[PDB]
């Protein structure tokens, strides 16, 4: 069957799966019933075409038949079924007529999605021949088993077809190519950049090894498309009136500037995670307590990382309002740098039925269960479950769809953690969920003027003259202030004038701290 | 002659488009001969109505390329017989694939214009109201464009009020950048 | 319910039209109406003469 | 019956 | 020749055959898949007649019905009527069996079986794993009023066809697959070690190497079991109360087995929070080995409407009835009720369902031991659910350091030396602790530096008020 | 205005006339309307006899 | 049964309210069609849309 | 099931309120027929609309 | 109208049966109507006192 030798690099997606199917598919037919067919899915395709063309490049020493979509179909009843028997008769004839069992004849049928509905029940009431699975099905396996030839399939959305026709013996095998891992994508651009990098002109200071990781979830052609645009940008600089003239210059170098520019603007991944809205200004150490919190937080993280005896660690941090609670959770989360972490927030569950608001939360914890470990953050609990003290009212469903999930263990052998944060501990006591939380943290507000001045130094908003002006009177309030507001009201006073800060600032501050 | 005529706005966008998708057209042939870079197959542009997109979508391809534009209005492809739908799209690319076969490197760059694509192309897995597989002309499309036969020296532009209803399988780069 | 479904469906064209020319067969059977009458019309009056 | 349509044409032209 | 299944077998033959020996039109049997359906259909037909011709019908019963595949569906019946009309003097019976069961065929099939012309003296039997798919008309009175040794045969047909796998592992590990779909990996058994880029390497021995399940894992087996996870750490007997509780519970599970006039027995065991009673109940349930066990856990139905939640408990609980006898557990019922203290609110329909369950008797003979877990009893005392319960059980928290040291001795957290330091006070403070919080605390204490492990352990054991 | 003020006969759809059981022919009726004024513009250029369309109960 | 109020009431866009639009477009449409009277009968008249009952369609 | 008693207001006209209209319009309608006899069967005599069984329709 | 026969209806379905009979009564010159056992018609309980307000308002 396989007439000639080949080189694997071309797909560059992964060599594990190509070897795996190579193992399973071809072992029976090169060097038990032989393989008659395959199908496979990837969500954006991400190289389906290259794969099929390349094995077809290798194996056949002939052209296999290609289908564009439903084109089998035709108005004339039965001629749509004539179109398939057209190609299957060659293989059938050869097998029984020629008898050498030479199986170089294989076909790429793309988009099984379109041609077949599972039983035809999909799309309701249809013509009897509006969907024919039965004909080509009966053709391949129905009269007798055929082992001399191989059928291939591509579906970006397999689920439509999957239930009815993929029962074993028609095709028992099903495969999926996932998007690249970090080194996978490394060799993706490597192959695309082979032709460029094989020429000395291009790609000085290329730094592909950080480009890959700068792509978190990207796949396939967008990485390729970055190059399209990256050349296009370097090709732009010289394109200059009606006539935009590019004089002949063979001096052009795709620099990282092109890739860097064309990183953000032209191309967007399917899934991305950002901290920006959650982090305006980062965190600045305003004293020891911040480092204390991170100290025992990282202690906690190492605990849950090494230890298998307690797969869950039930923790929260509480503090008064505007005290830098949420950003802090985000930063500790990043310092863990576990493979999977999601920020849950009511912001994204807004204006939803509470049932929908829990059914968005069960999802992410299951997604996290799929990893070997993860860290999830839940913010503004009170706002997630809509507590108002005027008379107590809240969503109870959210409560327990939060609560018991704290208490369960994901499947044995993988461990995880959660973390939560809120502006109050008291109702949490009376509502009997903090008992469930194993550990507790008190995040304080700014209590004292000295560390306040220190924080101002980190911001460097105020110059030393006025810092000293502050230092006389500022001490003695022993302020109850949280920092987020601090950041706000400094800016509130700067805009009066640079000259007069004080009449606004301090007289505005005395409203806080009782 | 382009001579910066007719659009009257959005010079930024025009610049980005021009450099992005006509770089392959404008360069002298040798330079990419050192590269492996193909033509882009197509692009898509959208926005609110009354915002000026059909003006440019005329001027691009009307004036800019030496060719006659092929217009399709939105549903006009569609007809009841099951294979006439697809057999009307292949009508569009037959010229550009046959001259591709003949002359590989360059060709007359037959361009198609979809318009108001949201009706004709939406996601395959929605049959609500159709109760038909005939939403799946799209499968013919994206299996036609790059297909098993890759085709260079064809350009195609989409236009929609609604960007969000399209199957993004044909929005992936190389089909629409 | 509170259900409205208004739907459409598609056609499968009948066979027997490989090429339109087939109707030329009628142009034949026109001609064997054309090429038949003068035979007898001159036959019986050829018997008359 | 394109065999018999083509013959319905052709044989009867021979007729 | 069918192992087991004799009472259902016993009743079924008499009623149909007695009339043969208005005549019944057909009898239809519904069984779970893997019931050895094919042998039964053959066996019943053989018993009916000496040499009545056996007729087999293919699986795809329905077709378009517009002039193609309607006559054939009509014809198989049509053949039977021909003999029937010819022979009127005496009863004539023909058996047609359709294994593993559009518009017109439904109407057409019903018309043939029952007509203006009676068409009786013939029978057609359909056996199916699923009831709902099949037509409604059959059910109404009138027209139709793993087998691991078999899997060893699947081996000795498919596996025997071709340094090996064990004889028996691939027959008793059926829970995830079945042999009727298991035809990929066995064919791959060549492919397994064959893929070394291999003119011929010496011929093989039929070699079996990870050809057991993993090459093509997707399969249907309905294992439906995840018992072990609730008890992650095995329960350690730390005290007399433990053996008390356990022996006092298992005398119940034992006295039920010989019980009369208590097929249900209700017990509620309660302890304070973070004292493990969830694995404990799972343990005692493990201890008495039953045909069937099932577990009602808040974890599965989280975020469901109340009428879905109760429905779920019915759905499991009637399966438990359909077993001959089984105990079940329901945990964390304060959560199952959706209880909150701040203002009393809870799900009422679930409450009332559960409460009526506890005294609802099983139908003739069968019996169960129901247990439930409670953080706090007094709530239940106010909800007037406790009287329905019986013989409730307080499981205490640790009172004393003796029990503490013995518990962690059973575990073996601490070296005896460092254990001395905390041992220095046995009484010095007095404890309210439950096992779960304690076990959670020892881990963080050990995570910290050896200087400060017991130092911080004591501090936090005191932080919760000793 | 359509029929008495100005010189043409306007093609008028009464409410839905357009809609049809088959896909695409309903929509095709739209262009059956416009294609008598379309070519007319094509072969008289700018100057042309006016064409009019009256929709009704268009909502 | 045919025509009830079409104002995005009585469920989703009434019950196929396209119909009543066609009808009152038909009788009062751009052609007068002055030569017919339609009889109608209900036991629950208030349902019907004011668009149809007004004078000149049905006074 | 089909002959449940419709009630008259703008909303909540009903799910099946349009089958009955044709039924009764066949029974007592225009171009009366005397060629017929029709038997209703039910276990719920109070849910049937009162006009369905008025004299002349089902007497 | 008694509760005896209107058992089990939900609130609005009681209201509409009331309004039905009263609109039958607004079609006769003199009408004597009865409402028996009101306090059960609009369901009344002293405990945690609850009733159906729209029934009352309708009445
Ligand atoms: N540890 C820290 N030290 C200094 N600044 C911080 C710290 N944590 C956060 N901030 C600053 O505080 C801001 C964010 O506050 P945060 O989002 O926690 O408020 P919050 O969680 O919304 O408060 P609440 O939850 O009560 O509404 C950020 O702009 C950040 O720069
Ligand atoms: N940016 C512009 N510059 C000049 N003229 C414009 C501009 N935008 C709109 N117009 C006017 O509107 C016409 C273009 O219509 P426009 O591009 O807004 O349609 P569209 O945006 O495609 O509408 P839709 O997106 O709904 O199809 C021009 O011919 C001109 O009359
Ligand atoms: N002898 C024992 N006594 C108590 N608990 C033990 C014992 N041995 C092990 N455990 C542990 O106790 C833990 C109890 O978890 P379980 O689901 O019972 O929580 P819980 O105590 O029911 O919580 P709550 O009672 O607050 O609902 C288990 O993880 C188990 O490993
Ligand atoms: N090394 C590569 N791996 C994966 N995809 C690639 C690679 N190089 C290029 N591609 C791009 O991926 C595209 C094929 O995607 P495909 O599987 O056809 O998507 P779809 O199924 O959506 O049509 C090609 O157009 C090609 O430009």
């Amino acid at each position: 069957n396989p007439d000639w030798n080949f080189e694997k690099m071309g797909i560059g997606g992964l060599d594990k799966e190509f070897s795996d199917i190579f193992r399973r598919a071809f072992a029976s037919r090169v060097f038990c019933k032989h393989v008659k067919g395959i199908l496979l899915y990837g969500p954006p395709g991400c190289g389906k075409t290259l794969l099929a063309r390349q094995i077809g490049k290798m194996l056949n020493a002939r052209e296999p038949k290609v289908v564009n979509g439903p084109e089998i179909l035709n108005k004339y009843v039965g001629e749509s079924e004539a179109n398939i028997r057209k190609l299957f008769a060659d293989a059938e004839e050869e097998q029984r007529r020629l008898g050498a069992n030479s199986g170089l004849h294989i076909i790429i049928f793309d988009e099984i999605d379109a041609i077949c509905k599972q039983r035809g029940s999909m799309a309701g009431s249809t013509g009897v021949h509006d969907t024919v699975v039965n004909q080509l099905l009966s053709k391949i396996d129905g009269v007798e088993q055929l082992n001399n030839i191989l059928v291939i399939g591509m579906t970006n959305r397999p689920d439509l077809i999957d239930e009815a026709l993929l029962r074993p013996g028609r095709l028992e095998v099903k495969m999926e190519i996932g998007l690249p891992d970090e080194k996978g994508r490394l060799q993706i651009l490597h192959i695309h950049t082979a032709r460029m990098r094989g020429h000395q002109l291009l790609s000085a200071d290329v730094d592909i090894k950080e480009l890959a990781v700068e792509t978190k979830n990207f796949s396939g052609a967008e990485l390729e498309g970055l190059v399209r645009a990256a050349q296009s940008t370097a090709m732009n600089r010289h394109i200059i009136v009606d006539m935009e003239k590019a004089e002949s210059l063979q001096v052009t170098r795709g620099d990282f500037l092109a890739s860097l520019e064309n990183d953000i603007k032209p191309a967007f991944g399917t899934n991305q995670e950002d901290y920006a809205s959650y982090i305006m200004n980062g965190i600045i150490k305003w004293g020891d307590p911040v480092t204390r919190v991170l100290d025992d937080g990282e202690l906690l993280v190492q605990q849950t990382k090494n230890s298998d005896r307690t797969p869950l660690v039930s923790v929260l941090l509480e503090g008064p309002p505007h005290s830098g609670k949420t950003a802090l959770a985000a930063k500790i989360a990043e310092e863990s740098n576990f493979p999977f972490i999601k920020i849950c927030s009511p912001d994204k569950m807004i204006g939803f039925s509470e049932t929908a608001k829990c059914q968005a939360m069960k999802k992410i914890f299951d997604d996290a269960y799929k990893s070997q470990l993860s860290c999830v953050v839940v913010d503004d609990i009170e706002r997630l479950l809509d507590y108002v003290p005027i008379g107590p009212r809240f969503s109870n469903l959210v409560l327990q769809a939060l609560l018991v999930l704290l208490k369960k263990a994901p499947p044995q052998g993988r461990k995880l953690l959660i973390i939560g944060t809120t502006s109050r501990k008291d109702v949490l006591q009376e509502m009997e969920m903090l008992n469930a939380f194993s550990t507790t943290i008190h995040v304080p507000n700014i209590a004292t003027g000295e560390q306040l001045l220190e924080a101002l130094e980190l911001l460097g908003n105020f110059k030393d003259k006025e810092r000293t002006t502050i230092a006389q009177q500022v001490k003695g309030k022993k302020v109850w202030i949280g920092i987020k507001k601090l950041l706000m009201l400094i800016e509130m006073s700067l805009q009066m004038d640079p000259e007069y800060r004080v009449r606004k600032f301090l007289a505005l501050l005395r409203e806080e701290g009782a | 002659n382009f001579e910066k005529m007719g659009i009257g706005g959005l010079d930024k966008e025009f610049s980005d488009i021009f450099r992005r998708a006509f770089a392959s057209r404008v360069f002298p042939p040798e330079i990419v001969e050192q590269m492996g870079c193909k033509h882009v197959k197509g692009i898509l542009l959208y926005g609110p109505p009354g915002c000026g997109k059909t003006l440019l979508a005329r001027q691009i391809g009307k004036m800019l390329n030496a060719r006659e534009p092929k217009v399709v209005n939105g549903p006009e492809i569609l007809n009841k017989y099951v294979g006439e739908s697809e057999a009307n799209i292949r009508k569009l690319f037959a010229d550009a694939e046959e001259e591709q076969r003949r002359l590989g490197a360059n060709s007359g760059l037959h361009i198609i214009i979809f318009d108001e694509i949201d009706a004709i192309c939406k996601q395959r897995g929605s049959m609500a109201g159709s109760t038909g597989v005939h939403d799946t002309v799209v499968n013919q499309l994206l299996s036609k464009i790059d297909g098993v036969e890759q085709l260079n020296n064809i350009l195609v532009i989409g236009m929609t009020n609604r960007p969000d209803l399209i199957d993004e399988a044909l929005l992936r780069p190389g089909r629409l950048e | 319910m509170a259900e409205d479904a208004d739907m459409r469906n598609e056609l499968e064209e009948m066979q027997r039209r490989a090429d339109q020319l087939a109707d030329e067969s009628l142009e034949s059977t026109r001609r064997m109406l054309q090429l038949v009458e003068e035979s007898k019309d001159a036959g019986i009056r050829t018997l008359v003469m | 019956a394109l065999s018999e349509i083509e013959t319905r044409h052709s044989e009867i032209i021979k007729l």
